[PDB]
DNA sequence: TACAAAATTCCATGACA
DNA sequence: ATTGTCATGGAATTTTGTA
DNA sequence: TACAAAATTCCATGACA
DNA sequence: ATTGTCATGGAATTTTGTA
């Protein structure tokens, strides 16, 4: 009907266990829908608190409408649904183990794999500071579709840095 | 010598002729309209105003009333005013009557992320530990981040940047002159990102108004929340920053939200005009109200204010000054007018020095 | 029920018909110029406003912007500014935007000796020992005595006026309200003599201006002496004083000791016009001098100023508010008018209070 | 030449020993000439060191052209000579025993210590406290020629305290 | 019966924390 | 019941000395 | 083609210590 | 080299719904 827009969706996972960097251990994902923006937050633990921590951050800046996650133990909690209720949020969750997502949404979340691993070989306990500029690459990269970077489909201007 | 002729009738430049020039005493005297007043010779007459001045200090009609007591001569104001100028003491004591310029509308940065405004909100009451929030704005869109800090300090200020730039990074960071910016560690983490830092005039906030009008909103609807309860601002700061970057300006007729996203997230009364648009199509109606924004034009000058011209004896004034201490500097001089408001001088001594004429004072006679 | 009808395509007093009033999921809806917007039932249209309101506890314009992206109905403002009045929260916390009226410049005292303004300066860096000078203005001639403390308190303000009405007993001695003064022992000490005690109201100086525009002049010829020197006022003092008072006014054209004496001491540059006249026609010619002296109007008020009106709603500012919390107190209302600019005011709760205008706001709304 | 005005002359002198009051044992006395205008000062000892700091007390009040006294040792001195240098007063000395001054001074000079003595009496020990009173009382007689106060012909004005 | 320049009066500006 | 004030130095105006 | 009243825009005031 | 800003609520103005 209404044209997929920003704060539509935002597609939630977490990674890890990975080495200990600054005594955290998981990266929470959170890509929007609409843009491939992502933002990356360490956490300590895939925990609901945990997740509630980070999404806090983040939803200062902007609510999405909708969170899509698969069934997690973290997102499929309790709490995280009072959570969101809370802030009118409706959560989404993907069918256990034929976990689908938007298929711009994939070749994002994949590339962050990639990028993750190609940093965490040969400088793994160093991670934590890195994430920054991670993800300043990730939404600075030029889709190969639209070729707008999420950057520029989510603040409709240049970068001041471009890569 | 030249009180001799006068008594023997003949003229001399700046002597009117039609009062009789008498002599009693040794003391050459004259009767003037206002009574009998002596003369005194040319060399007596700088001492004279002196001694005047120095009972209490006083300015031109204040000296001259005191001096037209007992003597004339020729052109008393003239002496009085050379006196005046030359007093090191009324110089750096008395204040202005002159008022600076209008103040300048600074031309509203063009997209976001070209200039972030910064600054320290506190002491405030102890919150989970925390005594300072540092408040970062964006220029274009008022769009504005909220961080708790333990001090005011170069590593916190890090600390919290680090994660903000992560959206983006901006072109130039705007600061007051404060311990935690002018810092070499932070010029150093700046210059790692090619950011530009950029800084106010010594002693003056309006330079940083777009940070700290915005203080102003944040301590103001912390505040209000804050009535009843237990000051305990730790746990509402990101509720205030939503609230805030979510409020319409009367003015503009959007919130800080739209200018950057060009579309509302899901909060409460979220706008849905744009709802039919493609993402495209919304993008550059945004481009175009962004150009589009009421800018206010600077204020008439009051008829009583100054302007800085290259060469100009001017004063700045004292930092921190102590109890019955001078307010103001010796005099130094204007090197550059960067505009009508920033001045570079030549101070004490010598160093350049960029300055505010809010905190100049034009050295007088 | 005032629902069902305006559907049917009826005439209800104050919607507008012109605009088709349809129906979808279950809400009232029309389609206006700005868009597509929801018309709520009148018991849910309260409740609505509290919530836009609440956001950030935004004024009118703020307020209905947000409230206008989702809903119509009619006359919203009237809803708005309805809620407006009564929030607590902004009432107790909000800035004015309405300035008070003219000052008034009331009539000089007629006599010397009909009314003292006295005040404490400092604390001083220690001279001697001692912190703090009593200041002493005569109203009407404007002549000063000088008295150094180590304590603004009663007992040293008692023992340097026991020294000083030894000249003459002033009908009225003029104070601002600090502990020196509102002390029971000083109202003693003064009814005593028949002196009649009267206050400044609360927080707001200008009601002393005579004796605090003296201070100033004060702390600036001491400093213009201490360039340079240790800080050491209390040798200086009497210097001060005397310096002082017979310095012109180049308004008035006299000096305090004028105004007092009628003639100069044997000081510096005494004015000797008089020299001629018996001590009886110069005492005279100085009743009239004293009737005839410059007396400034009031100036005109700023476009946006306000007056107290009997019964008008009013807040008063707090005293030394804490941080984080409200600038104001809650409403009170206006007693009586004592002059436009001094009110009496049912407080919190309920004393009279008189106030200055300046330390009130007229509550909005 | 030119009719007597305020602050001409000022006729001093000292009073005491008097029964100690405060730790105060003298009375500086102070009259102008021409308005008959006392001032009184409490004084530990009839020294030039006590003069000087009770007169610069006064003297930031007026300066006389003039101050008049007998050859006491605390007037004759060269420190108290300097010190009216200082100021530009004059100092004038009554013949050592034939001690002259004005009819009107005397006439008053004599009341206060009539006005001394019948306070002193009774209450001779708290005499310090009532300086001011005295003094207001002097000050505020009627000249039984002129017939105004030497308040009246300071000041111009009648006196908030008449008497 | 009129001029330039001196003398005077006007008056906004700022500081009494 | 209580209330702004006034030194300062450019600029605006008025007066002065001379014709 | 002209009205009263609502809606909107104007804008001085004050606060960021 | 650097530079005041903008929410607020009466009042002033413009627009609206109806003739
Ligand atoms: C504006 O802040 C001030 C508060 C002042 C004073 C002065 C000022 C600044 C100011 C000073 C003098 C005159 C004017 Cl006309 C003027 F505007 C005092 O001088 C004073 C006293 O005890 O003498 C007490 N206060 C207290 C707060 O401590 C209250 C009365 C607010
Ligand atoms: C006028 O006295 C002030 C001095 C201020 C600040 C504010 C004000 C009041 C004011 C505040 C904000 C904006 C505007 Cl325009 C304004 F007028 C700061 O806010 C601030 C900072 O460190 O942020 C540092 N200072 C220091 C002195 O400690 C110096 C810069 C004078
Ligand atoms: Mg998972
Ligand atoms: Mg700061
Ligand atoms: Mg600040
Ligand atoms: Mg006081
Ligand atoms: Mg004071
Ligand atoms: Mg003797
Ligand atoms: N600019
Ligand atoms: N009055
Ligand atoms: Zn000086
Ligand atoms: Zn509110």
């Amino acid at each position: 009907d209404r044209p997929q827009k920003p704060f539509d969706k935002f597609f939630i996972d977490y990674i890890g266990p990975l080495p200990p960097s600054q005594g955290y251990l998981y990266v929470l994902v959170v890509v929007d829908g609409m843009t491939g923006f992502t933002w990356l937050y360490p956490t300590k633990a895939p925990s609901t608190s945990a997740t509630v921590k980070s999404l806090n951050v983040l939803t200062s800046i902007a609510i999405p409408k909708v969170i899509h996650s698969d069934q997690g133990a973290a997102f499929t909690s309790s709490t995280f649904a009072e959570w969101a209720k809370e802030r009118g949020i409706h959560l989404e969750f993907s069918t256990p183990y034929h976990p689908q997502s938007s298929g711009k949404v994939e070749r994002k979340n994949s590339d962050i794999k990639r990028l993750l691993t190609k940093l965490l070989v040969g400088r793994p306990t160093k991670w934590y500071d890195l994430l920054p500029v991670v993800q300043l690459a990730l939404n600075n990269t030029y889709s190969p579709v639209l070729k707008y970077t999420p950057h520029q489909l989510l603040f409709g201007i240049d970068s001041n840095t471009p890569f | 010598a030249e009180l001799d002729q006068l008594l023997q009738g003949h003229y001399i430049k700046g002597y009117p002729k039609q009062y009789t020039y008498f002599l009693e005493d040794g003391k050459v005297k004259v009767s003037r309209p206002e009574g009998v007043k002596i003369i005194p010779p040319q060399s007596d007459r700088q001492k004279i105003v002196l001694q005047a001045h120095n009972l209490a200090h006083t300015g031109r009609e204040a000296t001259l009333l005191k001096i037209a007591n007992l003597y004339w001569w020729p052109n008393m104001r003239k002496d009085v005013v050379k006196q005046l100028g030359r007093c090191q003491q009324c110089l750096i004591t008395n204040a202005s009557n002159k008022a600076s310029g209008p103040i300048l509308r600074p031309d509203r940065p063009q997209k976001p992320f070209d200039k972030f405004f910064i600054d320290y909100i506190g002491p405030l009451p102890p919150s989970q530990g925390y005594l300072y929030v540092l408040v970062v704005v964006d220029g274009m869109t008022g769009f504005t981040w909220l961080y708790p800090t333990k001090a005011p300090s170069t590593s916190a200020t890090v600390k919290s940047l680090n994660v903000l730039t992560s959206i983006a990074i901006p072109k130039v960071i705007h600061s007051d002159q404060g311990a935690a910016f002018t810092s070499s560690t932070f010029a150093e983490w700046a210059k790692e990102r090619g950011i530009h830092l950029e800084f106010s005039t010594p002693y003056h906030p309006q330079s940083s108004g777009k940070v700290e009008r915005k203080n102003s909103d944040i301590k103001r609807l912390l505040t209000k929340l804050l009535v009843g309860r237990p000051t305990k601002w730790y746990d509402l700061l990101p509720v205030v920053q939503l609230a805030l970057n979510n409020t319409y300006s009367p003015v503009l007729k959007y919130t800080p939200h739209q200018l950057l996203f060009g579309i509302d997230s899901n909060t409460p009364f979220a706008n849905q005009d744009t709802l039919d648009l493609t993402r495209e199509e919304e993008l550059s109606l945004l481009q175009e109200i962004r150009t589009s924004l009421y800018h206010p034009s600077t204020p008439p000058a009051s008829s009583r204010s100054w302007s800085p011209v290259v060469g100009q004896l001017v004063q700045e004034r004292v930092a921190r000054p102590a109890s019955l201490r001078p307010r103001w500097h010796k005099p130094s001089t204007v090197l550059k007018v960067l505009n009508p408001r920033t001045v570079v001088i030549l101070d004490h001594l010598g160093n350049n020095r960029t300055v505010s004429i809010d905190n100049l004072k034009p050295t007088s006679h």
